[PDB]
RNA sequence: CAGGCCUUGACAUGCUAGGGAACCCGGGUGAAAGCCUGGGGUGCCCCGCGAGGGGAGCCCUAGCACAGGUGCUGCAUGGCCGUCGUCAGCUCGUGCCGUGAGGUGUUGGGUUAAGUCCCGCAACGAGCGCAACCCCCGCCGUUAGUUGCCAGCGGUUCGGCCGGGCACUCUAACGGGACUGCCCGCGAAAGCGGGAGGAAGGAGGGGACGACGUCUGGUCAGCAUGGCCCUUACGGCCUGGGCGACACACGUGCUACAAUGCCCACUACAAAGCGAUGCCACCCGGCAACGGGGAGCUAAUCGCAAAAAGGUGGGCCCAGUUCGGAUUGGGGUCUGCAACCCGACCCCAUGAAGCCGGAAUCGCUAGUAAUCGCGGAUCAGCCAUGCCGCGGUGAAUACG
C-alpha cells in the first residue's frame, strides 16, 4: 500500500476529520510539516540543495 | 505463503494476507 | 582530573557576615538552588543560636567548624590482595568540605522539625564538642590512628 | 502535588484552570 | 508614508530599505531611517536520518527579518519615482500610510 | 530475570526454555547474572547467539555463529564463559607482589 | 555514514540558494511545489542539454527560471524554436508568467554536476569505472579548478560486492567555509542497480 | 549632576541613574528595600558603593527588565559600578581588584539534541 | 463523554432500522457495525446482533442496558488469560 | 484481522471500438463501499436560414497493453544516518632501505585540545583530517528610532497617556575587539608559569563542522534502485476490529514517599516562540472544564500571557498525614461524522502503593548538576509524563 494512499490522501473525504497531510514529495504519511508539504526528510533533502528558499542550517 | 513476516514457510512469504 | 589539578572555586562572602565561610555552609544547605531559602536557614539559625547562647552566631559557627575539621582519614588502597585504610593528613580545603558536609548531614538527623533549628543546635554542640557531626570527626579519627600501621603506604 | 489535578499544583503541571486554579 | 520590508535575506531587506530610503531621501523631503524589526524564526528540527538514530538531529531554521522605513514628509515627486523602483526577487513591500 | 528475543524470526516455549538451560552453566561461577538477555538471528550462512550479562564483576558479551542453531548457542555459551571465568579470576593474578 | 551535503553547508556564504523568493506562511508550499514541479519538466527535459543549475525567482504570480547549461542551444531550440515549446508547457503548469531564460555554462568541466552526470552517462555506457572517475578529476584539473575528488558508490562493473571508487586531486577543503567547493551528485542506473556518483571541484575559496 | 551605567546580567538589564542623594535607591518605580523584600541576595546590588564609601552620598533611580530578581541585582550591581567611574574615574582602583568593573558573561548553556538538557545525558542500560 | 447539548447519538441508519421493528412488530434480528451508537429506549428488548470485528454477537437489550453503547456488549478482544 | 465489495483497477502513458463530451441534482438497496437506477445542455473549423456530419479540448463502457504491491532480499544497491569519535589520526608523491610483505616520512626530544607548533632526522614535500573562515552569547562604536525605548521639560483622565526626544533599554545589520601583542621569569625554540591593561587572556562560553576508514552497522517501511515474487489478487474500496490485549520480564520516564515540605490568599521578576473557519483582550453565565457574547491583531502594535520556583501572610504539626495522587463510583465539558473498545479536561466522592529503594547502575566539571516554570513542531482533539527549544534560581567536588 502506497500509490492507493497518496492518491487517497489527495481527495476530500466523507468527514473533514480524515484529513491528514502526506508529503507531497515522496508521499510519506509521518513527521509532514504543513509550511513545506514536506516530510522531515525530504525537508533536509531539498534544504541542503537549497531550494528551500531562505531554509539555512540553524547554529547557535 | 503471502505477505511480509513472520514467514509461512514459503520461500520469502510471510503469514499476511490481502 | 588527568591533566592538571582543579581549582578551587572562589566564593562571593555572604552579605550578613561577609565570610567566605558561611556562604560555603549556605551553599551546603541549598538544595535544588533555593539560596534564598538556604541563606534564611542559616541566619536563622544564628538567630536561634544567639538567643539559646548569648554568644555571636560567627564565633559559634567558626567554632563548631575547627570542632569537625578531621586532621586525619583513612582511604582504600588495594595493596596486593587487600584493600588497606591508610591513613592521610586531610588537605584543610577538604577539612572544610567535610565539616560543612557532616555539619548539614548530621544535622538534618536531628530530631527538631525545623531546619534552621537543627543548623542552630547542631553548631552550637560542633561548637562546644557534643553532635553527630563531631563524632563522625572522631569516628573518622580514630580510624586513622588505628590504622597508623600502614602510615607507610602513604602517598 | 504535581500529579494532584486538585491543587493549583497539579494545574499548573497538567496546564488547566478550574476551581483549584482559576483564571 | 509607512513603507514595510519582509525577507528570508538580510543582505537585500538592508539593500533595499537602502534604496527606497534613498529615493525619498533625493525626492524631498524628510523619511525615517531604515529601522530593523526584530526577526520572527521558525526553525525545523529533524531526525538527520532516514530511519532510527532518534538522538542525532540536524536544525534548519527560516528567518523572516522585517525593515520599517518612513516617508516623512510624502511630497508627490518622490511617490512616481518609487512607483518605479529596483526591488530584489526574495523581498516584499507592505506600504501604508 | 532473563529475557530471550527471536529476532526476524520465530521460535517456540521450547527452544527459549533449552536457552535457559543451556545459559544456566554460567551459574556455575556462583555469581548473580543480572538480567541476561539472549538474542536470536539467522544470517544466510548461519544462526547467530547474540547475550549481553552483566555481573558484579562486569559484563558479558558474546557472539556465537553457527549453521546450527543449537551449536551456536553453545558457542556463545563459551564464550560467555571464558568471559566470566577471566571476570572471576583476573583480580587473583596480581596478589603478589 | 557522516560527510555534510557541503552546499547545504555553505547556502548563504559560498553559495545561494537555487531558488530565492520570499513566501508567507499561507503561501511557502504551494510556490515550493512548483519550483519542485518546474524543475520537473526541465531536469526531465533540459538533462540532454547539460542541465547544471535551475534558479527560479519570484516576484508576483510570475518566476523567472534560469537555466545555466553548456548546450544553450539544445533547450533555445531550433532558433528559438523549443525555448518557446517548453515556455508553453511551463506557463501551462505555472499557470502565470513563466518567464524562462537560458545561462551559458563558462567552463562546464568546472560545474560539479555536469561532470558527475557525464561519470554517470559514462558507466551507464559501461566503461571502466575507476578509469572515468581518474578521468574526470583530470579534466577537472585540466580546467584550472584548484582540487577535485569524483566518488562513484555501488556495484561498480557489476561486483556483487557493493564498493566505493574514488579519485582526487589537489585541495578538497569540505570543512573550509570559504572554499567554494562546487558539489553535485547524479544516479547512474545500470542493468544490475544504481551507483551513485558524487562530484566535489574546488574552484578556489573567498 | 547626575551619572549612569548600563548594568546586563544573563537576561537582566538595569538602566543605573546615580544622582547625589540621601541614599534613596527605587528600582523600577518602588524603593528597592521594597522590591527585593526578602531576598539576602539583594545588599549585593549596592556594593559597589561601599568599596568607595559612597554609601548615602548618592541616590539611585534605576529601572531593570529582563530575567531574574538576582540576575537584575547583578545588573544592578554592575551598572553603580559602571556608573561610578563616569563620576570619577580614578576609581577603578578600589572597583577592578574588586572586579567590580567587568561583566560576567556566564549565560543559560543552550539545550543540545539527544541530551535531556543543556549537558545532561540520557540515562542508558548499556546491559 | 459526548457534549449533553448535542443530542444523544445513535446511528440514524440501524433507529430507522428498530422503528420499523417496533411498528409493523418486532422481532427479526438486526445485524449491524454500529458499535457508536448508544442505546436507546426504543431498542430495550430487542435482540441486535453487534460486530466486533469478527462476528456478530447477539445482545438482547434491557432497561438496565440503555445508557450504554452497543460496543459494550460485544467484546472486541479474545482472551482466557494466560497458562 | 474479520466481513461486504471492485477487476484496466485509487493512480500513468497508450491504441481501437459504443455513447456523449465535459458537469451539476438526485432516487433504490446497502453498515459504508458497491451495485441498480432516475434528470437535464459540449464549445470550435465545419454544409449549418436544413435535417443531418464530424474531428477533437473531456466524460463513461467493453478490450488489450499496462498499472498497482509499506510483498522478499540493507547478504545485490544509491541516498541518507548511527558508531568508534572532535578521537589525532589516515594517506600520497618522489627519494631512500628491504629479495619481498613492507619500512622510512608519520619515529625521536620538547610542546599543544590537536600529525598543534619547535627542534632533530634519508629524507623533502603534498593531500585529507586538526585549526581557521560560518552562527549564537560576552564588551564597545557606527547606522537606524516604530509598533521599541523614557534620561530631562510641558502638560496627564492618572495608563510613556499625550506633547516631546532617540539619550538609555532594545531591536538588527555593519564594524571594532584578543594577537601570548606588552612586562617579568624559564626556554635553543615552540611554548609554559606569573603580571598589567582590559568586557573578555591563553581556543573567552556554547554551536555548526566528523579524516581514510570500521561495524557484510542502520534503513528495500520515507525515497530511489538490481533481482525475486503476486495479477478478479500478495493490487484496490469500505465498515468494523487491531496496532491500546496482560500470569509475567527488561528499557526509558513522570510523580512521589514529605516540614529545606504541603495548602490557601495576596504580591513580584524571564526568555524563546506561535497566532485570519488563528491567538483571543474584556463582559456576562456556570464551583469548574467550558459556553455565550464580543474588541484587537495580516501583528516589537493586538493576543496566547499567568511564568513557576521566589516574596508576604496565614493554615497544617511528623501522623501513610492537609504527605502521595493511584484506583474506582457519580456527574459534567469540548473536539470530532463518531470518544464501547479507545480521547483529553473539569467537578463531587474514592484516597492505593509508597517511610527513600537488593544485586547492580546512570548523569553531570559552572551558570553545569539540581530545581522551577514557558514555548514550538506534529496536531480536530489527544493519551507529551516524549521530543526540540527557552529562560528563572543556582551548588558540591576534582588529592590524584
Ligand atoms: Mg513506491
Ligand atoms: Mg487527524
Ligand atoms: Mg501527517
Ligand atoms: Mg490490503
Ligand atoms: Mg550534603
Ligand atoms: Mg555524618
Ligand atoms: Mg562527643
Ligand atoms: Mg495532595
Ligand atoms: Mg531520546
Ligand atoms: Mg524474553
Ligand atoms: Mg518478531
Ligand atoms: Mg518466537
Ligand atoms: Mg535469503
Ligand atoms: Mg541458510
Ligand atoms: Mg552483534
Ligand atoms: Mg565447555
Ligand atoms: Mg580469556
Ligand atoms: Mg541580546
Ligand atoms: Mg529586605
Ligand atoms: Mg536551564
Ligand atoms: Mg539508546
Ligand atoms: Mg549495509
Ligand atoms: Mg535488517
Ligand atoms: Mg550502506
Ligand atoms: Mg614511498
Ligand atoms: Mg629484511
Ligand atoms: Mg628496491
Ligand atoms: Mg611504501
Ligand atoms: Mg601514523
Ligand atoms: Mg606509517
Ligand atoms: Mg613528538
Ligand atoms: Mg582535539
Ligand atoms: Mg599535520
Ligand atoms: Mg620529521
Ligand atoms: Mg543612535
Ligand atoms: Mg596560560
Ligand atoms: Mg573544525
Ligand atoms: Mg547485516
Ligand atoms: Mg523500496
Ligand atoms: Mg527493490
Ligand atoms: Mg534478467
Ligand atoms: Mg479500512
Ligand atoms: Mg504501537
Ligand atoms: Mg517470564
Ligand atoms: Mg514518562
Ligand atoms: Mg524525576
Ligand atoms: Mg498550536
Ligand atoms: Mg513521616
Ligand atoms: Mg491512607
Ligand atoms: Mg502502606
Ligand atoms: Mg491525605
Ligand atoms: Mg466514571
Ligand atoms: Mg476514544
Ligand atoms: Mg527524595
Ligand atoms: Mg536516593
Ligand atoms: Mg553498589
Ligand atoms: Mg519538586
Ligand atoms: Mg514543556
Ligand atoms: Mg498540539
Ligand atoms: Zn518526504
Amino acid at each position: 500500500a502506497r500509490k492507493a494512499l497518496i492518491e487517497k490522501a489527495k481527495r476530500t473525504p466523507k468527514f473533514k476529520v480524515r484529513a491528514y497531510t502526506r508529503c507531497v514529495r515522496c508521499g510519506r504519511a509521518r513527521s509532514v510539516y504543513r509550511f513545506f508539504g514536506l516530510c522531515r526528510i525530504c525537508l533536509r533533502e531539498l534544504a541542503h540543495k537549497g531550494q528551500l528558499p531562505g531554509v539555512r542550517k540553524a547554529s547557535w | 505463503s503471502k505477505k511480509s513476516k513472520p514467514g509461512d514457510g514459503k520461500f520469502g512469504r510471510g503469514v499476511k494476507r490481502g | 582530573a588527568r591533566r592538571r589539578r582543579a581549582e578551587v572555586r572562589q566564593l562571593q562572602p555572604d552579605l550578613v557576615y561577609g565570610d567566605v565561610l558561611v556562604t560555603a555552609f549556605i551553599n551546603k544547605i541549598m538544595r535544588d538552588g533555593k539560596k534564598n531559602l538556604a541563606a534564611r536557614i542559616f541566619y536563622d539559625a544564628c538567630k536561634i543560636i544567639q538567643e539559646k547562647t548569648g554568644q555571636e552566631p560567627l564565633k559559634v559557627f567558626k567554632q563548631a567548624v575547627e570542632n569537625v575539621k578531621p586532621r586525619m582519614e583513612v582511604r582504600s588502597r588495594r595493596v596486593g590482595g587487600a584493600n588497606y585504610q591508610v591513613p592521610m593528613e586531610v588537605s584543610p580545603r577538604r577539612q572544610q568540605s567535610l565539616a560543612l558536609r557532616w555539619l548539614v548531614q548530621a544535622a538534618n538527623q536531628r530530631p527538631e522539625r525545623r531546619a534552621a533549628v537543627r543548623i542552630a543546635h547542631e553548631l552550637m554542640d560542633a561548637a562546644e564538642g557534643k553532635g553527630g557531626a563531631v563524632k563522625k570527626k572522631e569516628d573518622v579519627e580514630r580510624m586513622a590512628e588505628a590504622n597508623r600501621a600502614y602510615a607507610h603506604y602513604r602517598w | 502535588g504535581k500529579g494532584d489535578r486538585r491543587t493549583r499544583r497539579g494545574k499548573i503541571w497538567r496546564g488547566t484552570y478550574g476551581k483549584y486554579r482559576p483564571r | 508614508i509607512r513603507i514595510k520590508l519582509r525577507g528570508f535575506d538580510h543582505k537585500t531587506l538592508d539593500a533595499s530599505a537602502q534604496k527606497i530610503v534613498e529615493a525619498a531621501r533625493r525626492s524631498g523631503a524628510q523619511v525615517s531611517g531604515p529601522i530593523p524589526l526584530p526577526t520572527r524564526v521558525r526553525r525545523f528540527t529533524v531526525i538527520r536520518g532516514p530511519f532510527k538514530h532518534k538522538d542525532s538531529r540536524e536544525h534548519f531554521e527560516l528567518r523572516t527579518h522585517n525593515r520599517l522605513v518612513d516617508i516623512i514628509n510624502p511630497n508627490r515627486k518622490t511617490i512616481e519615482q518609487l512607483m518605479t523602483l529596483d526591488l530584489p526577487t526574495g523581498v516584499e513591500i507592505e506600504i501604508k500610510t | 530475570t532473563m529475557n530471550i528475543t527471536s529476532k526476524q524470526m520465530e521460535i517456540t516455549p521450547a527452544i527459549r526454555q533449552h536457552v535457559a538451560d543451556r545459559l544456566a552453566k554460567l551459574e556455575k561461577w556462583q555469581t548473580h547474572l543480572i538480567n541476561p538477555h539472549i538474542i536470536l538471528s539467522k544470517e544466510p550462512q548461519g544462526f547467530v547467539a547474540d547475550a549481553t550479562i552483566n555481573t558484579p564483576n562486569g559484563v558479558l558479551v558474546a557472539s556465537g555463529k553457527h549453521e546450527d542453531m543449537y551449536t551456536a548457542i553453545n558457542e556463545l555459551i563459551n564464550k560467555l564463559e571464558r568471559q566470566l571465568n577471566k571476570l572471576q579470576h583476573k583480580g587473583e593474578a596480581r596478589r603478589a607482589a | 555514514g557522516n560527510k555534510i551535503h557541503p552546499i547545504g553547508f555553505r547556502l548563504g556564504i559560498t553559495r545561494d540558494w537555487e531558488s530565492r523568493w520570499y513566501a508567507g506562511k499561507k503561501q511557502y508550499r504551494h510556490l515550493l511545489l512548483e519550483d519542485q514541479r518546474i524543475r520537473g519538466l526541465l531536469e526531465k527535459e533540459l538533462y540532454s542539454a547539460g542541465l547544471a543549475r535551475v534558479d527560479i525567482e519570484r516576484a508576483a504570480d510570475n518566476v523567472a527560471v534560469t537555466v545555466h547549461v553548456a548546450k544553450p542551444g539544445v533547450v533555445i531550440g531550433r532558433g528559438g524554436e523549443r525555448i518557446r515549446v517548453l515556455r508553453e508547457e511551463l506557463a501551462k503548469l505555472t499557470g502565470k508568467n513563466v518567464a524562462l531564460n537560458v545561462q551559458e555554462v563558462q567552463n562546464p568541466n568546472l560545474s560539479a554536476p555536469l561532470v558527475a552526470q557525464r561519470v554517470a552517462e559514462q558507466i551507464e555506457r559501461r566503461f571502466a569505472v575507476r578509469r572515468a572517475i581518474k578521468q574526470a578529476v583530470q579534466r577537472v584539473m585540466e580546467s584550472g579548478a584548484k582540487g577535485a575528488k569524483v566518488i562513484v558508490s555501488g556495484r561498480i562493473g557489476g561486483a556483487e560486492q557493493a564498493r566505493t571508487e574514488w579519485a582526487a586531486q589537489g585541495r578538497v577543503p569540505l570543512h573550509t567555509l570559504r572554499a567554494n567547493i562546487d558539489y553535485g551528485f547524479a544516479l547512474a542506473r545500470t542493468t544490475y542497480g544504481v551507483l551513485g556518483v558524487k562530484a566535489y571541484i574546488f574552484l578556489g575559496e573567498v | 549632576e547626575q551619572y549612569y551605567g548600563t548594568g546586563r546580567r544573563k537576561e537582566a538589564v538595569a538602566r543605573v541613574f546615580l544622582r547625589p542623594g540621601n541614599g534613596k535607591v527605587t528600582v523600577n518605580g518602588q524603593d528597592f528595600n521594597e522590591y527585593f523584600q526578602g531576598l539576602v541576595r539583594a545588599v549585593a546590588a549596592l556594593e559597589p558603593l561601599r568599596a568607595v564609601d559612597a554609601l548615602g552620598h548618592f541616590d539611585a533611580y534605576i529601572t531593570v527588565r529582563g530575567g531574574g530578581k538576582s540576575g537584575q541585582i547583578d545588573a544592578i550591581k554592575l551598572g553603580i559600578a559602571r556608573a561610578l567611574v563616569q563620576y570619577n574615574p580614578d576609581y577603578r582602583a578600589k572597583l577592578k581588584p574588586l572586579g567590580f568593573l567587568t561583566r560576567d558573561a556566564r549565560v543559560v548553556e543552550r539545550k543540545k539534541y539527544g541530551k535531556h538538557k543543556a549537558r545532561r545525558a540520557p540515562q542508558y542500560s548499556k546491559r | 463523554p459526548r457534549s449533553l447539548k448535542k443530542g444523544v447519538f445513535v446511528d440514524d441508519h440501524l433507529l430507522e432500522k428498530v422503528l420499523e421493528l417496533n411498528a409493523k412488530g418486532e422481532k427479526r434480528l438486526i445485524k449491524t457495525w454500529s458499535r457508536r451508537s448508544t442505546i436507546v429506549p426504543e431498542m430495550v428488548g430487542h435482540t441486535i446482533a453487534v460486530y466486533n470485528g469478527k462476528q456478530h454477537v447477539p445482545v438482547y437489550i434491557t432497561e438496565n442496558m440503555v445508557g450504554h453503547k452497543l460496543g459494550e456488549f460485544a467484546p472486541t478482544r479474545t482472551y482466557r488469560g494466560h497458562g
